[PDB]
């Protein structure tokens, strides 16, 4: 028959749930920065564990992007594949790179 | 017993197709073999190109761990989850069906007041809900909660069915009731 | 074309002389990645772009074809890392 | 603290939504497919209620759009921007389109 | 600049030399498309670009400006339709 | 009374700013004033260079309708709803609060279970839900549906208030309490 009434609730959901994820996206944003700014701020074996808040965030953020398809702003995504492999060689590359005053991950 | 995939998940791999996954619920996928994709949208037929049985089997597929088959020359937009992966020809995509239904009670979690002949609830079939309408029976005009009751239900989108399905009856992401495709119609 | 048993041995699932570590098999599936051994395959099956690994994980080369990109070791066979490539 | 549990939860929610939104977007493209194609088979004035219940979902499909901030595909977007002036000189227009054989509105 | 009391006759509301019917204006409002007075004030001051009704609607203009189109009565100050331009 | 319009609504159009709705709290808004965005994000100030209440008004606005309110330079990622526009100066952000809280009955519509120390809901502050954590009071290890509470609340984002401030706890889309402000903190 008429699917507007169903449509409007889905509607008015989704406005709700998108605008209380971009929230959370802000959080991330956030920590990751300081974290990165940490990171950036200490020798290497001191930042094991920080580089491990860092990369479950990631890993947290992939699962967004690729789980649920939540595609994030430019930022965030850019974010997403910099930081995505993690390994004693890719800390390396970014412990340096956060080192020497690099804010955010990129090429 | 003839291949069926309920579609869970999808991901996109840009220049050689599509990735779905899901738990096998009978029957056996190989690399090569043709399949359709059946329900919601227009039947549309595809061939494996890769096939990974979490943990157990490269380029086959079985019942019991999830199964990702990597679908050639589907984009990601002409597929969706609650679709199923199917044999040629073994299962079609119906609206309309005879069914059984449980109502839960109150108690149990479901609604508090009855229903009447313009109830528009969501039907959960394996992976995803489908809105649909009812017809009561003859001098039926109410439907208590904790009552069976046997329903036409007619889908407004199409679900790949055979009688015997299961299905539950959703109202705002909650469980009202339970039910069974007695027989299918159209 | 038919069915090959993956095998694991405590540390990593093997098949058709491609390898990948437990967890990280685990997490791909898990972060909604599936398939990892079909995704590989596809990348190695697509004339890929090879370079030596940009971090210098030794034995490892950067692959790049079908849409992502590999780190993964010619000799052991062991994809160390894979991912969809860049969106511009 | 963690913010993931609930995160998640939010995603799956926008993940069922959108799936639900974008089926319902496929009916009323659908239905206006088919008013386009009677409107086209039928002379102006018996062409009028059909006009209301195109506009009407046009309506709908505008509330989407601005109200609730769901972007659409390219093809329900262009139909919200050419469809948007409903009066008897757009009518005008649009019947002779359609008449002629034009099966979705573009310029 | 202060406040402009917008005047309701049964068919239209009018302020400041504009004016809309009631339905369309209630419309805009409903659908999302707020302080419609407003939006066409921006065009009108957008040094917009004008041009005959292109459907011939008689006395009115096509005017563009400020991110959106209007059809426009100069005599009579009527917006008869307002929307956002197309998106390419 | 200084101005306070909670955001329901944004509406962008290009090259001039976006435009903000909702229903006027208290005070008089006009064309041309400075104006603070407070809630959610860091605060920022704009001027408003139109306004309209709906039916009655061009340039200004009063409680009553709803009120448009057109932003300059002010793009649509910098907005959101559940934020408030305000007088500078006359309301800040926080983020921890003692309330005095009405837990609802599970006959109200509410809570089946008591809740204990770890509890996560949503607090709604007007137009918008807030994820908090909160502190129980000495000795109390939990709260019965139906039971009064004073708790201290720590939201995760900051929300404009100031004591006085009433507002709903929510879980799943449901009211299961009400709640006011006693005491800002922090
Ligand atoms: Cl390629
Ligand atoms: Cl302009």
């Amino acid at each position: 028959m008429d699917i507007w009434p169903e449509f409007q609730r889905d509607l008015e959901m989704y406005r709700d749930v998108v605008l209380s994820i971009k929230r959370n996206l802000r959080l991330y944003e956030e920590c990751i920065e300081s974290l990165v700014h940490q990171i950036g701020s200490t020798n290497f074996d001191n930042a094991q564990p920080l580089f491990d808040d860092l990369f479950r965030m990631q890993s947290e953020l992939a699962t967004m992007l690729y789980k649920y398809e939540y595609k994030p702003g430019k930022r965030i995504q850019d974010l997403i594949y910099h930081l995505d492999r993690d390994d004693f060689y890719s800390r390396k590359y970014w412990h340096k790179k956060f080192s020497d005053g690099l804010a955010w991950p990129e090429a | 017993k003839p291949f069926l995939l309920p579609i869970e998940d999808v991901f996109s791999i840009s220049g050689r197709g599509t990735v779905v996954t899901g738990r096998v619920e009978r029957g056996i996928i190989k690399v090569g073999e043709e399949v359709e994709i059946v329900g919601i949208k227009e039947t549309q037929k595809s061939t494996c190109t890769g096939v990974e049985m979490f943990r157990k089997l490269l380029d086959e597929g079985r019942a019991g761990e999830n199964v990702g088959v990597l679908l050639r020359g589907i984009k990601r937009e002409e597929i969706e989850r609650g679709q199923v992966l199917a044999k040629p020809g073994t299962i079609k995509p119906h609206t309309k069906f005879e069914s059984e239904v449980y109502i839960l009670s109150k108690d149990e979690g479901g609604r508090h007041t009855p229903f009447f002949k313009g109830y528009r609830p969501q039907f959960y079939f394996r992976t995803t809900d489908v809105t649909g309408t009812i017809e009561l029976p003859e001098g039926v005009e109410m439907v208590m909660p904790g009552d069976n009751i046997k329903m036409v239900v007619t889908l407004i989108h199409p679900i790949a069915m055979d009688d015997g399905l299961r299905f539950a009856i959703r109202e705002g992401g909650r469980t009202v009731g339970a039910g069974v495709v007695a027989k299918v119609l159209g | 074309g038919i069915g090959k048993k993956i095998s694991f041995d405590g540390d990593f699932y093997t098949v058709d002389g491609m390898k990948f570590s437990k967890s990280y098999y685990e997490k791909l599936w898990e972060q909604g990645r599936p398939a990892p051994f079909v995704q590989a395959r596809e990348v190695l099956n697509s004339n890929p772009k090879i370079e030596p690994d940009p971090r210098g994980a030794p034995g490892y080369l950067r692959y790049e074809g079908a849409g992502l990109e590999m780190i993964y070791n010619p000799k052991t066979g062991q994809v160390g890392h894979i991912q969809p490539v860049k969106v511009k």
